[PDB]
């Protein structure tokens, strides 16, 4: 389907300075490395969570994923936040 | 006395390992130094044997290909020993941080 | 009990790293392979442990087996055979 | 009431709620963890895009053209390693010599 | 003489219930076919072949009869054919090759 | 105390090729490791590729494509040629 | 027109695209060698292309196929479709 | 006419082409290429503009990550000129195909 993420890109790109803009073109490489690295985090995220049997998948082998690809120093502050903004849903009932 | 040449321990230590395939780095003190490493960063893991008969022949086949090609890589340049720029460029083309 | 163990990061040794070394093939030594040889079994021990004991531990598991490792073997890219 | 911001952050979660069905296997996924996947993608892509700031004093210019923002994601010796065999449309290297 | 489709409807030699559950558990979407899949145990019989017949191979090169793991790495290294069908080959004490190289004989 | 293995018609294999050999456990387990990953990267890029054609269902074509695509050009002719050959023994479904 | 003809003498660009890196004085005979690495190249890369082009049915070829042929020989040049 | 020293040319050369980005090689020489390798082993198919930019784009940046690294192998040898044993040395460390 025609379905993008460069909206959202963009939304981004103002929630930092938003003095800059998003050049014409770097968002198709935007767009190219948020899709690859979500199927490869998918991917091992449904051999992980395979591996024991499990049905679903959810928080455990998730934060799992996301530390086991991505290397040390940004995968602790990302699951850091991880875990804040999972609770963040859930601040609220 | 029968004495030939310091050096010339090359090709009947070639043959003296080459004939077999049994798994050459002593076994428990290899396994100590796997607990040690692992015993700083989560408590009181054990291991299973096999994974380390396994992280063993691991370290086996890393290790004889890092020195299979500082081998080639030092005979790259007239050279006959391997020395420390050969491994430091071996690990420029390793890829893998 | 509290497992206060300290090196055995030096412990196979010379005759062990030449016969590793001459294993690999080459002939002639240089005297102070020793701590490259070091530096780069830590390096790649501790990257197979990290991940393997992380995920290990993934599975509630506080004890490994031998699948996990060689998981994370297939994992990091250098995917042994034959330990199941 | 809009689940974006019923979560709260600045991710859309509907459409990656069937993108994880798009992909799955284990016949079997939670409805409550969209709730990472959008904050991993809000963690690493403005882990990337904030350090496109520092193309400024050696820009000078606007918008995040496309070797500029490899040619500042280079030295995040963190970040390269995450795309690591992958490269760029027309980016450049970042220079030195012997 | 007997009416059983002996799950060999091809031929094959390889089991055909485990090829159906191992479709059913790669498994993303939802309607899978599993009637026409015997065409991967079409391969997956190729490539017993394709090791087992250097099996046979080296199997007179070490005068055995029971083949085991260092032959299996001789054979493993075969030929740049099966080299990169397994890119990372390193079996379980499976040593190596014999390879001097030209470099360090000279007649000395 | 229940597990799948694959060694029952490995062995019946291995002795139809070749008749007269015996086998050992480690190796068995090397080339059970084997079979099972080489079915394992098969697999995985036959549901990538069945899903970026945007097509529905799984298929014998879209699989001879993976397996072309998967392994070279020698044990590709030969995979190919039985391919065929086993699509047209099985499709081959008749009362005798 | 489908006529043969020999593209292998693709021109002497290397000596300005091997200025794309640190080469130094360059000193040749690289001209034969960097045309077999180049033409292995890129006979690995268009066979499994026409191979998904085969797989797509229809007689020209794609950009987000072939970041997906791409990707799938490893050498994934990312970001362009 | 009056041009001193060459060699440090080289070097601004060196940075005069790195600072820029441009798409380096020529682009209906890669078409005729392309087309007159893809022709001969599958039969006649079409090409699409993007895609063919996008597999230049590829063979690009494969060959530009393995001179510098060739470059490397060379300067291992104490040694500034560029000679084919580096860069098959350079093909071998690589990962031979």
């Amino acid at each position: 389907r025609k379905e993008t993420y460069s909206s959202y890109i963009y939304k981004v790109l103002k929630q930092t300075h938003p003095d800059t803009g998003i050049s014409q073109k770097s968002m198709s490489i935007l767009n190219s490395f948020v899709n690859d690295i979500f199927e490869r985090i998918a991917t091992e995220a449904s051999k992980l969570a395979a591996y024991n049997k499990k049905s679903t998948i959810s928080a455990r082998e998730i934060q799992t994923a996301v530390r086991l690809i991505l290397p040390g120093e940004l995968a602790k502050h990302a699951v850091s936040e991880g875990t804040r903004a999972v609770t963040k849903y859930s601040s609220s009932t | 006395p029968h004495r030939y040449k310091p050096g010339t321990v090359a090709l009947r230590e070639i043959r003296r390992f080459q004939k077999s395939t049994e798994l050459l780095i002593r076994k428990l003190p290899f396994q100590r130094l796997v607990r040690e490493i692992a015993q700083d960063f989560k408590t009181d893991l054990r291991f299973q044997s096999s994974a380390i008969g396994a992280l063993q022949e691991s370290v086996e086949a890393y290790l004889v290909s890092l020195f299979e090609d500082t081998n080639l890589a030092a005979i790259h340049a007239k050279r006959v020993t391997i020395q420390k720029k050969d491994i430091k460029l071996a690990r420029r083309l390793r890829g893998e941080r | 009990h509290r497992k206060i163990l300290r090196d055995n990061i030096q412990g196979i040794t010379k005759p062990a790293i030449r016969r590793l070394a001459r294993r690999g093939g080459v002939k002639r030594i240089s005297g102070l392979i020793y701590e490259e040889v070091r530096a780069v079994l830590k390096s790649f021990l501790e990257s197979v442990i990290r991940d393997s004991v992380t995920y290990t531990e993934h599975a509630k598991r506080k004890t490994v087996t031998s699948l996990d490792v060689v998981y994370a073997l297939k994992r990091q890219g250098r995917t042994l055979y034959g330990f199941g | 009431q809009s689940s974006s911001a019923r979560a709260g952050l600045q991710f859309p979660v509907g459409r990656i709620k069937r993108y994880l069905k798009r992909h799955a296997t284990g016949r079997t996924r939670v409805g409550s963890k969209a709730a990472i996947y959008l904050t991993a993608v809000l963690e690493y892509l403005t882990a990337e895009v904030l350090e496109l700031a520092g193309n400024a004093a050696k820009d000078l210019k606007v918008k995040r053209i496309t070797p500029r923002h490899l040619q500042l994601a280079i030295r995040g010796d963190d970040e390269l390693d995450s795309l690591i065999r992958a490269t760029i449309a027309s980016g450049g290297v970042l220079p030195h010599i012997n």
